């Protein structure tokens, strides 16, 4: 057999799935200060109860 | 007087080769934000009068 018909191949562009990326999260941001002004608060208000 | 002619076949675009990739495993690293932490301890004495 021979043809007189001319090729042509196409295929869907395949689905893709983005999964959430993040280079720092806002708890290493605020971990990021050496000095949490909350927290150090909170522990030195303890110390009558202590 | 007048006389024409018919195009003859074209060149086709061939086909770009591709590019070739290289396969690999790979770790990418940041710059650190985060401060050292080492646990320590407090001796002290609170005196008043
Ligand atoms: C029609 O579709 C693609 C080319 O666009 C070809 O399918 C891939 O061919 C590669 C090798 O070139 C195989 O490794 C893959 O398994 C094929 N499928 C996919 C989804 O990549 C296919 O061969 C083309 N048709 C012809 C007759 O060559
Ligand atoms: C990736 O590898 C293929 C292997 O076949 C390369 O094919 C080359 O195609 C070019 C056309 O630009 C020729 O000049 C070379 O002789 C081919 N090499 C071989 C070994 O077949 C292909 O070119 C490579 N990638 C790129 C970007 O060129």
């Amino acid at each position: 057999t021979v043809s007189t018909f001319i090729d042509l191949n196409i295929t869907m562009l395949e689905d893709h799935e983005f999964v959430p990326l993040e280079v720092y999260t806002r708890h290493e941001i605020k971990d990021s200060g050496l000095l949490d002004y909350t927290e150090v608060q909170r522990r030195n208000q303890l110390h009558d109860l202590r | 007087a007048t006389v024409v002619q018919f195009e003859q076949p074209r060149r086709c675009p061939t086909r770009p080769e591709g590019q070739n990739y290289t396969e690999g495993i790979a770790v990418v690293f940041k710059e650190n934000i985060a401060p050292y932490k080492f646990k320590a301890t407090m001796y002290y004495k609170d005196v008043t009068v």
